[PDB]
């Protein structure tokens, strides 16, 4: 499935000018210092959330910094985020900051949750330390960006413990001793970031590394033919097919889901099937032994029937927006909830807060305002609870709310955007908008009112996606074949 | 006929080069010389094929060994010259047979020593050549100056080359009065079957009494002395989940006891005498105190003191003062740093006189600080850098003739040893340091000492050099990741605990 499968973190490392001093205004020693962080943090998720760290672009600022480097993480990281939308131009899983400073925070880092293969939110800030303690740095903000946060919920009630007294869980406070391992619950929530749509371009399996070629290391490099691994587990797959970097007599490949037993899995093969109602499912190509590239529809298809509307490959709903933020056993209030309380403007709900006072929402807004719950608890999954936790009472329906605070700007407990508030409308800055107000692009269509001609689906990557027995780039075209 | 490496006349063979001592030299020659050879030993009956020789000349020669009887068989033989060689053994009876020996040479051979009675029954001796070495004047060269002192043969002076005290001493001057044969070791006492982060000792009652800290179990494991038995037995526990630190502190006879933990908060206990059991009295905030890596204490004017070095950014270091009752907080230093250690210092800035209380924090991927105590505001003030020092992971203070000096420790590159000059540290000495995570100094029976720990290869005791002014090697411990070193003095019994993190915790005994 998609959570037996090996995922792949393409990362990019950029050095601010701090972390140049740090290593005497050397280059080559910030590289290699970063791809020891590195290294080290891709032993720690290999070996546990099967998925491999490759570092796959750098730069470093030896002139000064591009920007000012707040004390404050949070801070730090959405100047950075910028910077990486307007100048950095090559391709990446994620994009981390390496600074040389220190901040003054809690944590050694800070990175968005679900972040990964997101342009804004594709990427974490890491400050400087040891080798060792650097790394288990980038581990949790890459976790962060997977999807892995420690649920404070199942925390508090004791449903998930570190079982390390000594060195701790990587999700925890950093000492001295340093961890080494993520908790179970981690590897669940882990799981289900993926099984929810998430890190889709986690499966593209990189070749060319940025270090001479190593036979055994799993990467098909230059000169080498194939590569399975290590001996101990080339023998479960590979062992016949490769030998010392080198297809033998009766081999098309190596390893990988397409392939079986040194030859190539024929096209039309199911490799990754959909994870849910925003994804499409991948089939061999024929020509090569990896699986096809993991892609999803586009953003603006719906999913849970009409209730929700599919970004990054995860579906927005009101009921599964408070299953993130207070627990799986909680449920989205009725539709009536909001009808009434959003309108007032009150503390008990709103449309956002402006100096001091609530806003009133308007009666089409109201889908697009303060969020609301039944059967809430007192403490959310992630974040900071700012204030107390509203509760509001023929059928009498109990209207929850609450506000979480992962950033100062930035607030859970609205409607996030892109959630559905009617036919062919989502919100967007607590308001209701049209689906043209999102500007979504559109694929190639020879069939008016179709989307690929009516024979195929529009994938992430703008291509149409076409139907059995179906061709052509506008999937118009029909084609025969046993 | 000639061996081929040899150049010979009637009388006389010169051998250059020469694999092993040649069993074909033609047998009536009478001076044999070998030069720049390629055999490294002499065994028993080397030249018996020879045995009219009257002379033997060995020079620039590399050997293993000399055996026992290497000589013999040469009744005749009445010169033997072995110079500018080296030679990394000459054995007991090296010479025995030479009866007519008139003339023996091992000048310029850099021996270190010589066994006894290497020149017995050695009856014709008018000579002996013994320049150009370089003798360790102990007790295994008693007997020689013995010799010396009795032999009827021409001997030129000679002197020590070590150990120091003894370097350039003329050996001929020596009395069988002047060996030092004594001499100290730090003895393996016994292995405590557990393991430690950080070990302390402290005075209840006029008992010495020493508490270790155990990180996995979560005990504050307090030791006692047995004054019988001469052992140490097990006094009383504290139970903590993920103790770091078990700092004592006794104010007028009563025992107080600081317990830093990783999880659950630290907590303060007190002794109590008539309930003879240790007391939860007060508790340390979570929120302000999250990762303690280090406790020091200290006294100013009267006034009692702690210090908690916190590793985490939220955590601040903070001072706690005793007020009769209690701790409660009276200073924070150094927000958002990851301070690993503290140590405390008296030390005097110039121009004063008058040593000033002062405090040095350690902290990750930065330089140690020094804070000056300020009377007036009753607080540490005016922060300074120690330049040359990056990622220092603590410090530690000793005196030596007044002067104050400390000890930098890193875990990779070299750790340092610095002397406090009226307004900065200055450079001593500095030495490699292979996984360390401890550089104590120590003062044993008006000895200094400094013992630096190691995770990779084995832990080395330093001690100070008058002359040197400086740290020389001393003796080598073998111990499993050490964390802390700690003085044990018990009626004129000087013991030495060192702190196992993997392996167990370790007793030595100073004699
Ligand atoms: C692999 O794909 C290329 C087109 O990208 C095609 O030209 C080639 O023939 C294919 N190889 C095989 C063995 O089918
Ligand atoms: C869609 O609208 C936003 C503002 O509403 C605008 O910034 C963006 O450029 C538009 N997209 C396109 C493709 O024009
Ligand atoms: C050395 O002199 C002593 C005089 O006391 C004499 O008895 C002894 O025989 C002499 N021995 C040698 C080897 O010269
Ligand atoms: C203290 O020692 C006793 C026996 O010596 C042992 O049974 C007990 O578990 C120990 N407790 C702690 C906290 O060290
Ligand atoms: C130290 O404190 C004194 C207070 O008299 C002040 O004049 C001086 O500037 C301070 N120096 C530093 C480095 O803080
Ligand atoms: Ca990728
Ligand atoms: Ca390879
Ligand atoms: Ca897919
Ligand atoms: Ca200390």
């Amino acid at each position: 499935n998609v959570e037996e499968e090996t995922k792949y973190i393409e990362l990019m490392i950029v050095n601010d000018h701090l972390m140049f001093k740090k290593h005497r205004l050397s280059v080559v020693h910030t590289n290699t210092y970063a791809k020891s962080v590195v290294n080290m943090a891709d032993l720690i998720y290999k070996d546990q959330l099967k998925t491999r760290i490759v570092l796959v672009a750098m730069e470093t600022w030896a002139t000064d910094n591009k920007f000012a480097i707040s004390e404050n993480p949070l801070i730090t990281l959405r100047e950075f985020m910028k910077y990486r939308r307007d100048f950095i131009k090559e391709k990446s899983d994620a994009v981390h900051l390496f600074s040389g400073s220190q901040f003054e925070s809690s944590r050694s880092g800070a990175a968005y949750i679900g972040g990964i293969c997101s342009l804004l939110k594709g990427g974490g800030v890491n400050e400087f330390g040891k080798t060792d303690l650097m790394a288990v740095t980038l581990a949790q903000s890459l976790a962060h960006n997977i999807g892995i946060i420690s649920d404070k919920r199942k925390l508090a009630s004791g449903e998930c413990k570190c079982e390390d007294t000594w060195s701790g869980c990587i999700m925890g406070d950093t000492g001295y001793y340093l961890p080494k391992k993520f908790t179970q619950c981690n590897i669940e929530e882990y799981h289900d970031f993926l099984n929810s749509g998430g890190g889709a371009c986690l499966f593209n399996k990189p070749s060319k590394l940025l270090d001479p070629p190593e036979c055994g290391n799993g990467f098909i490099e230059t000169g080498e033919e194939c590569d399975c691994g290590t001996p101990a587990e080339c023998v479960l797959e590979g062992a016949e097919c490769c030998k010392k970097c080198t297809l033998t007599q009766d081999s098309q490949c190596s390893d990988g889901l397409c392939c079986k037993k040194c030859k190539f899995q024929p096209m039309g093969t199911v490799c990754r099937e959909a994870v849910n109602d925003c994804d499409i499912r991948e089939t061999c190509s024929g020509n090569s032994s990896q699986c096809a590239p993991n892609i999803h529809k586009m953003d603006g298809y719906s999913c849970d029937g009409v209730q929700g509307i599919c970004f990054g490959g995860r579906c927005k709903t009101r009921d599964r927006q408070c299953k993130y933020i207070w627990g799986q056993k909680v449920t989205a209030s009725d539709k009536y909830c909001y009808e009434k309380l959003n309108i007032e403007g009150t503390e008990k709900g709103n449309c956002g807060k402006d100096k001091d006072t609530w806003i009133q929402c308007n009666k089409r807004d109201v889908l697009c305002g303060y969020l609301l719950c039944t059967n809430i608890g007192n403490i959310p999954r992630l974040g900071e609870l700012d204030g107390e936790i509203t509760s509001t009472l023929g059928r009498t329906l109990n209207c929850s709310g609450g506000h979480v605070k992962l950033e100062e700007d930035v607030d859970l407990g609205y409607v996030e955007d892109g959630t559905p508030c009617g036919p062919q409308m989502m919100c967007l800055e607590h308001r209701c908008l049209p689906v043209a107000s999102f500007n979504f692009s559109t694929c190639l269509s020879s069939k008016e009112g179709t989307i690929c001609s009516g024979n195929g689906v529009c994938s992430n990557e703008l291509k149409c996606v076409c139907n059995r027995h179906w061709i052509g780039s506008d999937c118009n075209t029909y084609f025969p074949h046993n | 006929k000639c061996p081929a490496v040899c150049t010979c006349t009637k009388d006389n063979a010169l051998c250059e080069n020469a694999r092993s001592i040649p069993r074909t030299v033609p047998p009536d020659v009478i001076s044999l010389s070998f030069v720049r050879s390629g055999f490294t030993e002499i065994s028993e009956g080397s030249f018996l094929f020879t045995p009219s020789l009257q002379l033997l000349l060995f020079t620039s020669n590399s050997f293993d060994v000399i055996s026992d009887d290497a000589f013999i068989g040469l009744p005749h033989l009445e010169y033997l010259f072995i110079e500018n060689n080296n030679i990394k053994s000459i054995s007991r009876h090296t010479f025995r047979g030479l009866k007519s020996l008139i003339h023996l040479s091992l000048a310029n051979n850099n021996l270190q020593t010589l066994p006894k009675d290497i020149f017995k029954g050695l009856d014709s001796l008018t000579n002996v050549d013994l320049r150009g070495n370089s003798f360790n004047c102990d007790c295994k060269l008693k007997w020689l100056v013995e010799w010396l002192g009795h032999t009827n043969a021409t001997v030129e002076d000679i002197y020590c080359e070590g150990p120091p005290e003894y370097k350039k001493r003329k050996i001929n001057s020596l009395s069988s009065k002047d060996f030092d044969c004594i001499i100290t070791e730090f003895a393996k006492s016994q292995d405590l079957p557990y393991q430690s982060l950080s070990i302390d000792t402290f005075s209840y009652l006029n008992d010495e009494y020493v508490v270790i800290a155990q990180p996995f179990t979560g005990k504050c494991i307090f030791l006692e002395w047995d004054h019988v038995e001469k052992t140490f037995r097990n006094y009383d526990n504290i139970t903590g989940t993920s103790t770091v630190v078990c700092k004592p502190i006794v104010i007028e006879t009563q025992l107080y006891v600081i317990v830093a933990q990783l999880f659950g908060g630290s907590h303060i206990y007190k002794r109590d005498s008539f309930a003879n059991k240790f007391i939860k009295i007060q508790d340390i905030e979570i929120l302000k105190i999250r990762k303690p890596n280090d406790i020091e204490t200290f006294k100013i004017e009267n006034n009692w003191y702690f210090v908690v070095a916190d590793s985490s950014k939220a955590g601040f270091t903070t001072i706690y003062k005793w007020n009769g009752n209690g701790f409660y907080s009276h200073q924070s230093l150094h927000a958002w740093y990851r301070d690993t250690d503290v140590e405390y210092l008296e030390i005097v800035r110039t121009p004063q006189t008058l040593r000033t209380p002062h405090l040095i924090l350690s902290s990750s991927s930065q330089r140690p600080v020094i804070y000056q105590w300020n009377k007036a505001t009753q607080l540490f003030t005016n922060q300074t850098d120690i330049p040359n020092m990056e990622d220092v992971y603590a410090v530690k203070h000793f005196s030596v003739k007044g002067d104050v000096y400390i000890c930098l420790t890193r875990f990779i590159g070299d750790s340092k040893v610095m002397k406090w000059g009226g307004s900065s540290f200055q450079d001593i000495q500095a030495m490699p340091s292979r996984g360390s995570m401890v550089f104590q100094p120590l003062q044993i029976n008006n000895y200094q000492y400094a013992i630096l720990g190691s995770d990779y290869s084995f832990t080395q005791v330093y001690n100070w050099d008058a002359e040197k002014a400086k740290f020389v090697k001393f003796q080598e411990l073998n111990v499993q990741a050490p964390r802390s070193f700690t003085h044990v003095s018990i009626n004129k019994r000087n013991f030495l605990f060192a702190s196992s993190f993997k392996g167990n915790t370790q007793i030595y005994k100073h004699v």
